[PDB]
RNA sequence: UUUGCUCCACACAAUAUAGAUGGAUACGAAUAAGGCGUCCUUGUGGCGUCGCUGAACCAUAGCAGGCUAGCAACGGUGCACUUGGCGGAAAGGCCUUGGGUGCUUGCUGGCGAAUUGCAAUGUCAUUUUGCGUGGGGAUAAAUCAUUUGUAUACGACUUAGAUGUACAACGGGGUAUUGUAAGCAGUAGAGUAGCCUUGUUGUUACGAUCUGCUGAGAUUAAGCCUUUGUUGUCUGAUUUGU
RNA sequence: GUGAACAGCCUCUAGUUGAUAGAAUAAUGUAGAUAAGGGAAGUCGGCAAAAUAGAUCCGUAACUUCGGGAUAAGGAUUGGC
């Protein structure tokens, strides 16, 4: 089966952009983060929040923060069934430092 | 095992080690045992 | 994946074949020496014989080999069985025991054959491969993809994945690098300028820097080591048979 | 703004973000860097590279057509408050 969830993940961007060409580091984060929403909950179709985009590009092509705390909701597809029936929406959770947080199930209401 | 009986002298030398470097290799290791690190640096901000 | 698959029998339709047509018949060794037989003192021994080629030995008669009746042997031989053994150089073969069964040209009889017409044209050998039956049998894997990085231009290589002593994502701990974070505090600080009750420590502003909390904080696998924590994941694709 | 500055670097107004794209990071490359000790032994030849460099103060040879040579050479200094 496939059930709607929404958890809060902290991603280690640093070890994934380690070595990446500066002009390519922010764009790797968008790609690498998509790859991350697919790992947890093999959703395949991934959409990012434009607040997440800002959040990623927050310091230029070159300076992606080492860790990002992410919110990832697996949801139901609407309109002419684009292959799979489920998204992952991804968005930034406000928090001082993204260090030391574990992964957490967000109870939906 | 050797395919031959070497009498190299270099090959008959019985060896007995005096010490075995046991420091970290992941960096410029200073100490051999966690014990020794403590004794040398004293009590840190963690600990106790 | 729906068909299947495997061994043995005998049964058809193909298909191929460096070339069946009585038998590939097992010492070793020397050659100015030997084989065989025989005896022995088992030896560089004694006696006898042989070669001068396989122009041998063995087998061979029966409608491409039929049907039929007997004697004499107790043998020969083919087949399917069976008792022992031996053979690893590629042994996949060899000897041996016990019956059973067909044939026996060792010998003596009774039949058959034509007209395929005076030669053409005639015995069918063994490979594979597909189908058929009746029986016995056995009931997996490789690739794509995903993943590791002891590997790598791409292919290739090496790992991992079905409920685990699993795997991943995070968190923790250890390891390392740098050199003491932000914030707060100081009768620390060259001094200058304000204002007051004008100083047994007078306050207020401005002030690099200094000191304390602070070997602190930040980073640490991305090809570091590790884990009683948290959360998640765990049957998509394709291909293969003697 | 820095600064001697219409330099270089950063910005405002205005204008672009347009030059096929994705995945990897073998060799050999093109362009950019760095090397222990030695220091031209390389090479036709220091080619290429490296080193020097602003400013203030001090200092300054042969020769000379007396104008030069001359930023000769050689030195000290430079932030913040
Ligand atoms: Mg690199
Ligand atoms: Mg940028
Ligand atoms: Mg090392
Ligand atoms: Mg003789
Ligand atoms: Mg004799
Ligand atoms: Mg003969
Ligand atoms: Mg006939
Ligand atoms: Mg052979
Ligand atoms: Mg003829
Ligand atoms: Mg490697
Ligand atoms: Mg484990
Ligand atoms: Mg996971
Ligand atoms: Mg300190
Ligand atoms: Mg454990
Ligand atoms: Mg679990
Ligand atoms: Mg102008
Ligand atoms: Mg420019
Ligand atoms: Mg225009
Ligand atoms: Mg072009
Ligand atoms: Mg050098
Ligand atoms: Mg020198
Ligand atoms: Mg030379
Ligand atoms: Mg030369
Ligand atoms: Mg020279
Ligand atoms: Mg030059
Ligand atoms: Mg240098
Ligand atoms: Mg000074």
């Amino acid at each position: 089966l496939k059930d709607v969830v929404t958890r809060e993940y902290t991603i280690n961007l640093h070890k994934r952009l380690h070595g990446v060409s500066f002009k390519k580091r922010a764009p790797r984060a968008v790609k690498e983060i998509k790859k991350f929403a697919k790992l947890h909950m093999g959703t395949d179709d991934v959409r990012l929040a434009p607040e997440l985009n800002q959040a990623i590009w927050k310091r230029g092509v070159k300076g992606v923060e080492y860790r990002l705390r992410l919110r990832i909701s697996r949801k139901r597809n609407e309109e002419e069934d684009a292959k799979n029936p489920l998204f992952s929406y991804v968005e930034p959770v406000l928090v001082a430092s993204a260090k030391g947080l574990q992964t957490v199930v967000v109870e939906e209401d | 095992k050797s395919l031959y009986t070497n009498t190299s002298r270099k090959a008959l030398e019985e060896v007995s080690l005096k010490w075995i470097d046991t420091a970290s290799k992941f960096g410029k290791g200073r100490f051999q045992t966690p014990a020794e690190k403590h004794a040398f640096m004293g009590t840190l901000k963690k600990d106790l």
